[PDB]
RNA sequence: UAUUAAUCUAGAGUGUGGUAGGGAGUUUUGGAAUUUCAUGUGGAGCGGUGAAAUGCGUAGAUAUAUGAAGGAACACCAGUGGCGAAGGCGAAAACUUAGGCCAUUACUGACGCUUAGGCUUGAAAGUGUGGGGAGCAAAUAGGAUUAGAUACCCUAGUAGUCCACACCGUAAACGAUAGAUACUAGCUGUCGGGGCGAUCCCCUCGGUAGUGAAGUUAACACAUUAAGUAUCUCGCCUGG
């Protein structure tokens, strides 16, 4: 298998698992990366870092 | 932009707006393309036929070189 | 022909209509027929819109 | 010109009916009387011709019809000879 | 129904001439007299219509019946003082139902919005902003009642995984 | 309910409903409208009853004029459709006839169909049962 | 299912209101333009070709100002335009009129699809009667092309090329998709009506266009205007 950061429009026939979030715009792609990061952090006995703590995330484009 | 899709005047003649039809009417007494008329079908043919009347009426002239 | 009144700005819109004028002359010198000329008439509308589109 | 209005008050069987078979009939005919006119005036006008086909066969459907469903189907035979 | 009628004169002559002809022309109508008198002056035409270069034009529209234009056709030709036989009665494309009429205000709306008085003013048309009137109406309504009852079921995604148990 | 929608018969009851099973069994939709009929109704609720699609309901206008009916089929959160193919063998012009002895199987295992003998909507089993013959509808697996 | 008596409107038409379109014919004209004939200007060339020839040319050619005569087609808006059963229909009208479209909350009630037979038109050419031959040009002739010029270009020129009567019915008369009732992913551009309501867009009823799912077709490719699954009626295919 394998899971997919479905953008709308995308066939789901082909994907598996759907994740239904903006990654066309990086605004979002940065915060879901960062939680499948944090999601798959565990194995390592290493703390994740968001999805618990209250501080907002970084976002910086010009 | 058209000015006559945006007022609805409803009736075209030549003493609706004469010198509409002028400003319509080329340098060389013809007609103007689509690009200028800013409209694609009813008002166009309108200006058209009425420029036609005129022209019949000799109002403009056909050819003015 | 009018408005000759510059040296080269004038010129420049004569040279254009008069390229006009050649370009409207084109279809005056042969012998076409009714489906022919829907033909070219198509085909001058069709590069026309794909100069401008 | 048919002077629709004219002619829609003549044919009814009530006051209100104006979709009867009577006044399609009355209609029809009054086309027919028109067109004919029309035709042996302009004899090219071939598109005339056709319409005048399309309405003549028209109206012997309704009258097929009437004499198929109802018996009470000739008084406007008595009043325009048709056939 | 109603007409419109343009007429010409010939020569330079004078006004009085002018009219005389006109009413002259005017009695071959062959039942109804409607006319409104009215004329556009003097124009130098363009190009000479006969051998002149201006003329006098002359208007008329009355409502009568559809007769009442063959005899100016063949009076008119004959006439040899006029120089023009614009004859149209209604067939332009026109409107005059009192629902559509009333609707002027975009020409009071337009000179407004394109009379430049202040330099801070900055308009150009093509542009959506959607005015809403709150209601339309036009949604054909219809309506049904239920004569046997049943049980519906809802609905989900296809979620599908892949045996879920390699552990 | 309330559709606020016109339908109208297509050109024949039998046909008219396959068509729309055919929009169903392709289109992999879950609601649809049409007109009643007796030969309909019976048809659906056999079909129904014996659990090869889903519910359906019929409704009527605020005036005593026009009756309809909608049909759902059941389906899985799995997405897998209950039917695979429907085919009429009678069609206008063509109506055919079978006796008892020669009954038409419909792939015994599998296949399901109405025989419309004399009593509306009989389907193949109780058709043999009862040792009667009719007017096959259609076949549908 | 037939057969049947009465039925009820959504099928289907008719009325009402709005709206659109080079739809058809008839009758009047207009322009620029060509050709020709004239009145003045001028003197050796003018008209054609991968290069040259036929032809015209002091009985002032060409060019050039004006006039006069006349036959055909209606530049310009004319577009991914609109109607038309098909072909087709573009200068201006008046007339008789033809079919739509949209809300049809009105009217009647199955009258609706097809229809081999029978009729209505029919791109062009040609045929037989009147105008005209302004331009055009099959055929014929003359001059060059190559062993060859009945064809390839130039000069004229034969009827026809239009308007009226009677024909003749063939077209690659093409969307190479017979004609109607259903449904089905979307997306974009574009014409009309309704309300909305400056144009700008929001929807609905529709037609005209591309893009492109499943699905289909051998493939190309088709798709909400099916070649998809259905169904109905007339025709055609059984090798050149």
């Amino acid at each position: 298998p394998v899971v997919a950061l479905c953008n709308t429009n995308t066939n789901p026939e082909l994907v598996d698992f759907i994740i239904p979030a903006n990654n066309h715009q990086p605004q979002s792609t940065c915060l879901l990366m960062n939680l499948l990061a944090d999601a798959v952090a565990e194995a390592k006995a290493m703390p994740t870092m968001f999805a618990y703590k209250p501080d907002e995330e970084i976002q910086i484009e010009i | 932009y058209c000015r006559f899709c945006a007022i609805g005047q409803l009736r075209i003649d030549l003493i609706d707006d004469l010198e509409a039809l002028k400003r319509f009417l080329s340098p060389y007494a013809k007609i103007n393309p689509r690009r200028i008329t800013g409209n694609c079908q009813m008002h166009q043919r309108h200006v058209a036929k009425a420029l036609k009347r005129a022209r019949y009426l000799a109002l403009v002239p056909f050819v003015k070189d | 022909e009018v408005k000759n009144d510059d040296l080269e700005l004038a010129l420049k819109k004569f040279k254009r209509v008069s390229l006009e004028i050649r370009r409207l002359a084109q279809r005056h010198e042969y012998h076409l027929r009714k489906g022919m000329r829907l033909r070219e008439k198509r085909k001058i509308a069709q590069k026309k819109r794909r100069k401008f589109r | 010109q048919i002077d629709k209005n004219g002619i829609i008050k003549s044919a009814q069987l009530h006051d209100k009916d104006v979709g009867s078979i009577q006044v399609q009939v009355s209609l029809l005919t009054s086309q027919i009387k028109q067109l004919t006119d029309h035709l042996l005036a302009n004899k090219k006008d071939f598109i005339s011709k056709r319409g005048l086909y399309a309405k003549v066969s028209k109206r012997k459907r309704l009258l097929k019809y009437l004499k198929h469903n109802d018996l009470e189907a000739y008084r406007n035979l008595v009043k325009t000879l048709n056939l | 129904m109603q007409y419109n009628i343009i007429l010409l004169v010939d020569g330079s002559l004078s006004l009085e001439q002018a009219n005389q002809v006109n009413e002259k022309q005017q009695q071959t109508l062959t039942n109804v007299e409607g006319l409104q008198t009215e004329y556009l002056g003097l124009k130098e035409l363009a190009y000479p219509i006969k051998k002149q270069l201006s003329a006098h034009y002359y208007r008329w529209k009355f409502s009568g019946d559809n007769q009442s234009t063959k005899d100016f056709k063949r009076t008119a030709n004959i006439n040899k003082q006029v120089l023009r036989e614009l004859i149209i009665n209604l067939e332009r494309e026109y409107g005059y139902l009192a629902s559509i009429n009333p609707k002027k205000q975009q020409l009071a709306l337009q000179k407004r919005a394109k009379y430049d008085e202040i330099i801070a003013r900055e308009n150009n048309p093509e542009n959506p902003d959607v005015p809403v009137t709150s209601g339309l109406a036009s949604t054909q309504p219809r309506l049904s009642r239920t004569e046997k009852a049943q049980k519906p079921k809802e609905e989900l995604w296809d979620v599908v995984q892949k045996m879920g148990n390699f552990d | 309910i309330t559709t606020t929608k016109p339908i109208k018969a297509h050109f024949d009851p039998v046909a008219d409903l396959l068509t729309k099973i055919n929009n169903a069994r392709k289109a992999k939709l879950m609601t649809v409208t049409t007109i009643a009929s007796k030969l309909k109704i019976a048809i659906l609720e056999i079909l129904v009853k014996e659990g090869y699609l889903a519910n359906f309901q019929v409704l009527e206008n605020k005036s005593k004029t026009k009756r309809i009916v909608t049909f759902n089929l059941k389906y899985t959160q799995r997405r897998i459709p209950s039917i695979n193919g429907v085919k009429q063998i009678s069609k206008p012009g063509l109506r055919i006839y079978r006796p008892f002895e020669k009954l038409p199987l419909v792939l015994n295992g599998l296949g399901i169909a109405i025989i419309s003998t004399s009593d509306g909507v009989m389907t193949d089993k109780v058709a043999r049962l009862k040792k009667i013959g009719g007017e096959i509808l259609a076949y549908v697996w």
